[PDB]
């Protein structure tokens, strides 16, 4: 170690603790959820503070902090967030004792501040760590072994998250309330409705583990050996703006898939909802980084590289209109009641002469199968009168969606192995953004371009992707659940081809943009270069 | 804050007949419990720890039982560092040990006062 070992190790520190902290923020929000009893709104709220903290400071951060002492600062950052998980547990500590206390047959309050500024001084905790970190990093280094360094910090930031689900799986089955109370007197279980686990374990956990990464910036040297002006500058070369909004779409793609990928599998192969995927995006992350630095690339071959690794996830992106598997034939949605006449469409469908008497809910979803693979909306709907036997609407049951058949589970067996290769390809990637931001803009503008560029991903393709991907999903949704409060609520069932040739078609046209802006972005810098 | 830890008094206790009404004070002494959220319990005899009421930190939200609604009134005053319980249209059912109870850090609770309530 000769003083940059020491700060990749403790940058890797760093990296491991942050996505450490956005797997614990996100998995233990269901318990804080529960127990602080707050809404869907506030608790969303809650969540986006992380963006508000980050946002609202990235920039300035990256810019000001380049000049500065950088590991200083990332370790004043480290020693933030973990104040923050610290303060996220908080309200455990002295809020006192948590307090919790259809056959369907045819018939003939201000304690959450305490995490919401908590997980903003993580949004502000975070926000020292790719900018200056990356900048300390390829400012350093060896003319070339840079793209290796984030391969392999890349790497091993995936330990964060395998700690994050497994301490959260740990710590979800442990009562709240552990080392308070008497256990025998608990009797809830957590598959009970009522369970909340010990949510402040994991902010004290990833609290202390950040404050025990932020201990050895301290020790390590600031040198191993205008704003506004620089902000135009920035946003004036052309290379880095259609370098932005190009990876501004490919993120974007990137993340309304990632988020819907569990969905779509549901709908359209009936499977339901990380063991070997993980060890493949490290190995892709650091053999993109050690194809960089062993084949050489200078600035065109590292684009001509990531827009290759690209153009083959987009073309093995492509199957995916070519494995779809049959509509599901669900009695009352795609077809009438009886299931002898295909239907016009979904809204408002009369009923049938099976179930004329109908003393039941149609906004219920209790899903059954029947014995000739046709789904039900309800046992009430599908004439069962006794608990399922003697069911009317069968003639031309048991609980549960229909399984399908195994000629397109081998087609889910091959959609699976192409998010495989896909994944392997994306990782294969990762490094050539940050090589080529850093490239392009002046070397003294290194940590404001990866500011901003942060910024935006974050923003318009972190935030604004799954809002709009989400928004062009819930058109093709066929069964609508009415809430309790007769608001918004959630979708049951889709429209299989027709939510499948949104979701790969939203996906297919913003890669293919990316491929034309690529195309663009190699003649310029073939041009200029 | 060189303190120990926090000692929870009770007093107001005492003999109330028919649906009367008394007022339940519990001063602190120790660590700070001006962040945390003060609770009472109750003992009935032959009974575990039936919960009460409780006040938040600066007494923006309370949280009441379903046992007594609209009959009891949880009240705070941080500059003298106290609690208070009203109670009001008493019932020979309310008969208990009323506990006072914080959580700076470590779950403290008091000693408890006899509130016993004649029948009439």
């Amino acid at each position: 170690c000769n003083g940059l070992k020491m700060f990749l190790a403790a940058l890797s520190l760093s990296f491991i603790a942050k996505t450490l902290g956005a797997i614990i923020m996100k998995s233990s929000i269901i318990h804080i959820e529960r127990r602080f009893e707050i809404s869907s709104s506030l608790v969303g709220f809650i969540d986006g503070s992380f963006e508000i903290g980050n946002l609202l400071v990235i920039v300035f951060v990256s810019y000001f902090g380049s000049k500065l002492h950088r590991p200083k600062l990332i370790g004043i950052g480290c020693f933030i967030m973990g104040i923050g998980g610290v303060l996220t547990a908080l309200p455990h500590f002295f809020m006192g004792y948590y307090r919790y206390s259809t056959l369907s047959t045819c018939l003939i309050s201000y304690m959450w501040i305490y995490v919401f500024m908590g997980n903003m001084l993580r949004g502000i905790g975070e926000t020292p760590i790719v900018p200056l970190g990356l900048s300390y990093i390829d400012d350093f280094a060896k003319e070339g072994h840079s793209s290796l360094y984030l391969g392999i910090l890349n790497a091993i930031a995936m330990i964060g998250p395998i700690i994050g689900f497994t301490l959260g799986s740990l710590f979800s089955k442990m009562y709240v309330d552990i080392g308070y109370v008497d256990l025998s007197t608990i009797r809830i279980t957590p598959t009970d409705s009522r369970w909340v686990g010990a949510w402040w374990l994991n902010f004290l956990v990833s609290g202390l583990f950040s404050i025990i990464s932020s201990i050895p910036f301290f020790f390590l040297p600031q040198t191993p050996n205008g704003f506004f002006q620089s902000f135009k500058s920035i946003l004036t070369n052309p290379l880095y703006v259609m370098f932005v909004l190009l990876t501004l779409l490919q993120v974007s793609s990137y993340i309304g898939a990632f988020t819907y990928v569990f969905k779509y599998v549901e709908q359209q192969y009936g499977q339901p909802s990380g063991v070997i995927t993980i060890p493949i995006f490290a190995s892709g992350m650091f053999l993109g980084g050690y194809i960089i630095k062993k084949f050489k690339l200078n600035t065109v071959g590292i684009a001509k590289f990531s827009c290759f690794t690209a153009v083959m996830s987009l073309s093995f992106y492509l199957l995916y209109f070519f494995i779809l598997c049959e509509n599901k034939s669900v009695a009352g949605l795609t077809m009438t009641y009886d299931g002898n006449n295909p239907v016009t469409s979904h809204r408002d469908v009369p009923l049938s002469y099976c179930n004329s008497d109908c003393n039941c809910d149609e906004s219920q979803w209790e899903p059954v199968c029947g014995n000739n693979g046709i789904t039900y909306i309800s046992p009430c709907l599908a004439g069962c009168k006794s608990s399922f036997y003697n069911c009317s609407c069968l003639e031309v049951a048991h609980l549960g969606e229909c399984p399908r058949d195994d000629a397109c589970t081998r087609k889910f067996y091959f959609f699976v192995a192409i998010q495989v290769l896909n994944l392997f390809f994306s990782a294969l990637g990762g490094t050539s953004h940050v090589m080529l931001i850093v490239k392009i803009v002046q070397p003294e503008l290194k940590s404001l371009a990866l500011g901003f560029h942060s910024m935006v991903i974050r923003a318009l393709g972190g935030i604004l992707a799954p809002i709009y991907f989400g928004a062009l999903i819930d058109t093709t949704c066929i069964k609508w659940s009415t809430n309790n409060c007769g608001t918004r609520g959630s979708c049951r069932t889709y429209n299989s081809t027709s939510f499948s040739r949104v979701y790969l078609g939203l996906s297919s046209m913003l890669r293919v943009s990316s491929l034309v802006l690529y195309i663009i972005l190699i003649y310029a810098m073939k041009k200029k270069y | 804050g060189s303190s120990s830890q926090v000692q929870l008094v009770e007093s107001g206790g005492g003999l109330v007949q028919a649906g009367g009404s008394l007022r339940l004070s519990c001063a602190a002494s120790g660590f700070p419990v001006n962040l945390s959220y003060m609770h009472w319990y109750r003992q009935a005899p032959g009974k575990e720890r039936e919960w009460v009421a409780a006040i938040s930190s600066w007494g923006w939200h309370t949280e009441y039982a379903d046992s007594v609604k609209g009959r009891f009134t949880i009240s705070r005053d941080n500059a003298k560092n106290t609690v208070y319980l009203q109670m009001n249209s008493l019932k020979p059912e309310d008969t208990a040990v009323y506990y006072c109870h914080v959580r700076v850090g470590r779950s403290y609770f008091g000693q408890g006062t006899q509130v016993s309530v004649s029948a009439g």
